[PDB]
């Protein structure tokens, strides 16, 4: 199989975390794959979605930053051997990403920290944008304060995706026509242009090659969680949300509250990923992605 | 009733500094100090007895008074080799206690003229703990005055303080208040071990002038218990039925044995609990959940105590969810350690899913590794304290593994696929924005049961009277806690009949360490709430109405003891009583002394016109490394330097800070009220000198010496003073001005600078001082950094009006 | 492609989109330029085009959730949600150079104002910050080819050239009206009359020529 390197031009975007006034640089793929099962009904016929409801034969990364020509792959959660001073102990957690090479030098306390943190403010700015609210009835309009992320003028988000090339060819069938991503996208946000380039082969999936660093907020099955946890350096998030879509036209309710693992986490053993489903009450299934992809 | 001798075997210092007429040494003073006052006798303290062989009087009357008997290493002979005291008395427990304390604490400093003994004194003061910090030696002297919670804050002084009566009839009358309740109750180990922190904080434990005494009584009195109550929970597991045999041949048993255990626990995720509030609750619940997260924090050590009955001095460090902890290196405590860590964590998955996770690392600790050995030269004393760093850097890499595998796999898949109460997402909260609770929609917003609970706190918790509280067991009403407890807030004025019940899991009180009576086992808390809600500090301001934010953390605090002692004198000074001292002063600077610099401030270059006009701000959490204050922008920007001018008078040029102050409107959300002011102490912490400040933007990044002098008192004290007398003049003129400082990189802006300058004088004003008033503003224009200070000076006047 | 209509909005008086210098403009925090936000171009046109298509036939619309079809076909809602068919390009300045090479220095002038209280004839001054009245903004808006998602089980109802030309006459009267009215704040006083220019329909080959004449007639 090949893989696909996806270069964007994401100027402003808004992937919230717990509301709207904040943002995140990363899109954990249960947010991205859920778009691919709602921005496929707007092009297919609910047959393209039904072609890919619960197969998970396609492994795709998340939407991680890139500053110029180098992928800003995430800061892994491995125990650093910081035999140096305690300032650069604290300076690691103020660093979310790093380029594609320095990770092995990073993990043993043998790396720079005041250049990687100096390219944090080369990614882009955590902006805000005030707006004014509803004429609720006839009363006085409120504001609503909504905050975003803004990239630098030479950045965007990257993506690596592999699997069956027919169901990979239907990703790029969809993405050449997927509109403004992000959350608050009916305004000017999350708009971008997807371009194809040939991948870096320094980032192969090392599923068992003694580099068990993932590139996707993922999850194994519930039983096999007991196997891939003895040396897992992992963090837990929430991947909740709301549901209120056509063919589900009622009052808006939520997805089921899941907690996937981290996205650059390093483990003890290989594992498998599968499409968890988050529908709680109602008609059509809604489902989280959780199908990881690995790194040297 | 079997640990009682841990504390009270050091009472021989200040009684002859108060001249109560005893004789003999510290063993002779204290063994009759509790004979003169404790037995309710009205006799003279100048002729008290020595030794009685009474058969019927038991431990409660005899060996309480004889819990000191003999404590120093030179008078070990009489209590044993004459049979004056047997093994079933706690003085033997107190003999090895001070011996392992002062053997690891008491060392003469590196002076010229040595061999000096510490004896009876009535003049000597304690000196600065910050003497040994840095490559300079200060000579500042901690004046042993009274420090039980009065205004102002007490500062180091260079002169030798005059020995008076008034503070020392006040100390002994404080000892008349809480050392008469010494009875078989809870007041042994919880009451006395806090109220003596502030009294004995500036009082030394020695006399020698060949040393510079930095350790006080209390930082040694804590270590008498923290090494004494530690080893009693090491004692019966190691096989001791006679305490003499552990000091007759095995007094050198700790050459290479491990009888101590150094542990921690941290609540990783304190800040990312307090700073996720999306709606209303921005004004109220921002302070209450920080008040919540500090209130179970002190309770979180307290269940590691309530299982074994240790001391609250076992927390040598405390503040900001973190508490270093010394334990015996037995295995009952080490097993019940992981009972404490896991089960409180096991409680947390019912209420706060993946926010709070506490975890405990461990270092088994010897006794010779702390003390400076006999004959340790340069290449010999240097290797003694590398392991004293090795019990911290390899304690951080204990919890550099627990914070990576935080939950077991049998635990998360309970919660990995669930919607509790099975209901719909039409009921979903606003503040904590969860779904599983039936959302009791009170006050016209969908708020959860937790967010309903914190709204009930702020009816009384941020008021200025109900700062007392109660932790009961696992009941319904209140704030829910791990290990079977609720948490509530009330007053203890007319509610002591609910405070004299055995259904109280933990008891506390407010900032005021109340002697005489008991309003609770108090700690150091935040009571600076000028007005309750956030909207009341933009409703009054003549000028702009902008809610000003302030966050400020002391830099480099991971190098506070790992590399803050080992640059001057090659690091023989690394000891526990010298490192639990600045972490006993930071529990007053950032927790109580900030009430002085806020309730009655000094510096007022924007407001002025009253010396003790109170600061209208409100501190979010007074604790530890980080201070977080939000009020109007006016009082904060003066106080944000003013508190730092109560900071450069303690470290005196060694510890550095960088702050952050921004101005925001009232209804501004919290989630970007801490992601942008996280660049204002994020840019001036990236200063090459690290001692600075950043106002309003990352391009204003100014030093602490460049701000109060160059900006305000030079440039802002230039602008609004020529029309001080015409105070209402055109600030509609001055917002023309800082257009030009943005276009300063063009040539004709020099011409337009002087053009607008003499567009202010004429025949309708006093023009005796106008040529220099523009010339000061003309020389500032040309330099590419003189106007950098000026833009902020212009901004202060337009935002003052 | 999608039907992504371009545009070039030219201010012709000065425009002040509050973004709350005491009252600034919308400052793009990268380039410190003036922009036009995507919601001060959307959330204004709803207050017009729900009073031109609506409020012909005595329609009140006390909330934006009970608006007519070719409103909520284009703008969407929380109850019915046909589609969000209009996503607007958040737009910012085109020529800062020729604006400043022809004399400007600041790109955001200050206008002065008063407020005479009619109790004592006293002046109460006030300062107002607009955009330069030649600040030509570029502009685009995105209509989609829009395979409609049917919330009923009437599966896969793709609109052909029939229903879509009705919504081209919606945005025609969306932006015929905005040329004859506001964009910004402190209104009924001349702030920010705009002028849309160089509009083009942009993506079949038979369809496109009539798609012009709604928007060419504004």
């Amino acid at each position: 199989m090949n893989s696909r390197l996806f270069r964007f031009d994401v100027v402003r975007t808004h992937f919230g975390d717990h509301g709207l006034e904040s943002s995140t640089i990363g899109c954990p793929a249960d947010t991205l794959y859920s778009a691919l099962c709602v921005e496929a009904l707007r092009m297919g016929g609910q047959q393209l979605l039904d072609e890919l409801v619960a197969c998970s034969t396609l492994r795709l990364t998340d939407l991680l930053p890139y500053v110029g020509p180098d992928y800003l792959v995430p800061k892994p959660l491995k125990s650093v051997r910081s035999d140096s001073s305690s300032l650069q102990k604290k300076l690691a957690k103020k660093i979310g990403f790093l380029p594609a090479a320095q990770l092995g030098s990073f993990l043993d306390g043998t790396a720079d920290l005041d250049d990687l943190a100096a390219r944090q403010t080369k990614i882009g700015v955590h902006a805000v944008s005030a707006k004014a609210a509803i004429h609720n009835g006839k009363k006085d309009a409120d504001p609503y304060r909504v905050g975003y992320f803004r990239f630098e003028p030479d950045a965007g988000l990257w993506l690596l995706a592999t699997g069956s090339e027919s169901e990979l060819g239907l990703l790029t069938r969809l993405l050449k026509g997927i509109s403004a991503l992000g959350g608050e996208r009916t305004s000017g946000f999350g708009a971008f242009i997807p371009t194809e380039s040939e991948v870096p082969a320094a980032l192969t999936p090392t599923t068992a090659a003694a580099s068990l660093m993932t590139l996707t907020t993922s999850l194994p099955t519930d039983d096999e969680l007991e196997q891939a946890l003895a040396g897992a350096t992992y963090r837990l998030v929430k991947r909740s949300g709301f549901v209120a879509s056509a063919t589900y036209a009622e009052t808006p309710r939520r997805k089921r509250d899941i907690y996937k693992l981290a996205a650059g986490s390093v483990f003890s053993r290989p594992f498998q990923g599968g499409i968890l489903d988050v529908s709680l009450g109602g008609n059509h299934p809604v489902y989280s992605y959780a199908r990881p992809l690995f790194l040297a | 009733e079997t640990v009682i001798g841990c504390l009270l075997h050091d009472i021989g210092k200040p009684v002859q500094r108060a001249a109560l007429g005893y004789r003999g040494r510290h063993s002779a003073i204290g063994r009759a100090f509790v004979k003169k006052i404790w037995l309710r006798d009205g006799r003279n303290p100048s002729e008290f007895a020595d030794e009685v062989y009474e058969p019927d009087i038991e431990v409660f009357d005899r060996r309480i008074l004889d819990a000191i008997s003999y404590h120093h290493s030179s008078a070990l002979r009489t209590a044993a080799e004459n049979g004056r005291l047997a093994a079933d008395a706690p003085a033997y427990v107190a003999y090895i206690a001070d011996n392992i304390a002062a053997g690891t604490d008491r060392r003469k400093a590196d002076s010229d003229d040595g061999q000096g003994a510490s004896t009876w004194d009535s003049d000597t003061p304690l000196y600065s703990v910050f003497n040994r910090f840095g490559a300079d030696t200060a000579n500042l002297t901690f004046a042993p005055e009274m420090l039980d919670d009065r205004e102002p804050m007490n500062i180091p002084s260079a002169r030798r303080i005059e020995f008076d009566k008034y503070r020392y009839t006040e100390i002994v009358n404080k000892l008349e208040a809480v050392l008469v309740d010494l009875e078989c109750s809870d007041t042994y180990l919880a009451s006395l071990l806090n109220v003596l922190e502030a009294t004995l904080s500036f009082v030394p434990s020695s006399t020698d002038a060949s040393e510079v005494v930095d350790v006080s009584l209390f930082d040694h009195l804590k270590l008498t218990g923290a090494l004494g109550a530690c080893i009693w929970h090491y004692l019966q597991a190691t096989g001791q039925s006679d305490f003499k045999s552990a000091l007759f041949d095995k007094q050198d048993t700790f050459y290479n044995e491990k009888a101590f255990l150094l542990t921690t626990f941290d609540v990783s995720g304190i800040q990312d609990f307090i700073y996720t509030i999306h709606s209303s609750g921005a004004a109220k619940m921002l302070r209450a959940r920080s008040f919540y997260l500090e209130m179970l924090t002190e309770h979180l050590i307290d269940e590691l105590l309530a299982r074994v009955g240790l001391s609250r001095a076992n927390l040598n460090y405390s503040g900001g969810g973190h508490a270093y902890l010394l334990l015996p290196n037995t295995e009952f405590a080490r097993n019940s350690l992981e009972e404490f860590e896991r089960e409180a964590n096991e409680w947390l998955l019912e209420n706060f899913a993946t926010w709070l996770f506490i975890a405990t690392g461990s270092v088994p600790l010897a006794a010779n590794d702390l003390m400076r050995r006999p004959n340790e030269s340069g290449p010999q004393a240097h290797d003694r304290a590398l392991r004293y760093s090795g019990l911290y850097r390899e304690l951080s890499e204990q919890l550099s593994a627990k914070k990576l595998a935080r939950y077991s796999a049998d635990q998360l898949r309970e919660l990995n696929s669930s919607d509790h109460d099975g209901q719909k997402g039409d009921r979903e909260c606003s503040v904590c924005h969860t779904v599983n609770r039936t959302i009791k929609t009170i006050n016209d917003l969908l708020l959860c049961s937790l967010c309903q609970a914190l709204t009930a706190a702020s009816q009384q918790i941020q008021s200025e009277s109900r700062r007392f509280l109660l932790i009961s067991e696992e009941s319904s009403d209140g704030l829910p806690l791990p290990f079977g407890a609720t948490l509530t807030f009330c007053s203890e004025s007319g509610a002591k009949q609910a405070l004299q019940q055995p259904q109280t899991r933990r008891l506390y009180a407010k900032n005021k360490f109340f002697a005489g009576e008991s309003l609770g086992t108090g700690l150091w808390v935040g009571d600076y709430v000028a007005q309750m809600e956030f909207g009341d500090y933009v409703k009054r301001a003549s000028g702009i109405a902008r809610l000003g934010v302030l966050r400020l953390d002391v830099d480099n605090l991971g190098q506070a003891f790992t590399h803050g002692f080992m640059k001057q004198g090659n690091g023989k000074f690394n000891t526990i009583s010298r490192t639990a001292a600045f972490s006993r002063m930071l529990s007053l600077f950032f927790r109580q002394h900030i009430n002085y610099v806020l309730k009655h401030p000094k510096l007022r270059p924007l407001t002025g016109d009253d010396p003790e006009r109170s600061r209208r701000a409100t501190i979010i959490y007074s604790g530890g490394d980080d201070v977080f204050v939000v009020g109007a922008w006016d009082d904060v920007i003066e106080f944000g330097i003013e508190l730092r001018e109560r900071f450069h008078e303690f470290t005196q040029g060694k510890l550095t800070v960088s702050a952050g102050i921004g101005m925001f409107p009232d209804k501004y959300p919290i989630s970007v009220m801490a992601r942008e002011v996280g660049d204002l102490e994020g840019a001036a912490k990236s200063l090459p000198g690290k001692n600075g400040v950043a106002l309003f933007d990352p391009e204003f990044t100014f030093r602490w010496d460049e701000l109060l002098s160059k900006v305000i008192e030079e440039k802002y004290r230039h602008i609004a003073d020529y029309f001080r007398c015409n105070e209402e003049r055109g600030m509609a003129f001055i917002y023309k001005l800082l257009e030009l400082l943005d276009q300063r990189g063009d040539r004709i802006t020099e011409a337009r600078w002087v053009y607008f300058l003499m567009r202010m004088r004429g025949p309708t004003d006093d023009t005796t001082r106008f040529q220099q008033f523009a010339n000061r503003l003309h020389q500032w224009f040309q330099d590419p950094s003189d106007a950098k200070q000026l833009k902020t000076a212009l901004h202060l006047y337009i935002y003052r009006n | 492609a999608k039907i992504e209509i371009t545009g070039t909005i030219t201010v012709v008086t000065g425009l002040h989109i509050g973004a709350g210098v005491d009252k600034p403009v919308v400052r793009d925090p990268l380039t410190k330029w003036p922009m036009i936000p995507g919601t001060s171009l959307k959330g204004k046109v709803r207050t017009l085009l729900s009073r031109q298509y609506g409020a012909d036939t005595e329609t009140f619309y006390r909330k934006p959730n009970d608006d007519p079809a070719q409103i909520r076909r284009l703008f969407g809602d929380t109850k019915e949600y046909k589609t969000g068919r209009l996503v607007f390009r958040d737009t910012k300045l085109t020529n800062k150079d020729d604006l400043e090479a022809r004399g400007a220095k600041t790109l955001t002038e200050v206008k002065f104002e008063n407020a005479i209280n009619r109790v004592t004839a006293k002046a109460n001054p006030r300062q107002m910050e607009r955009v330069i009245p030649g600040s030509e903004f570029a502009f685009s808006l995105v209509y989609e080819v829009s395979f409609g998602t049917p919330d009923e089980e009437q599966k896969a109802s793709l609109p052909s050239s029939d229903e879509i030309i009705e919504d081209f006459n919606a945005i025609a009267r969306g932006l015929k009206l905005l040329e004859l009215d506001y964009l910004g704040g402190s209104g009924t006083r001349g702030y920010g009359q705009v002028k849309f220019s160089d509009l083009k329909a942009r993506a079949d080959r038979s369809l496109l020529e009539m798609l012009n004449h709604e928007l060419a007639a504004v």
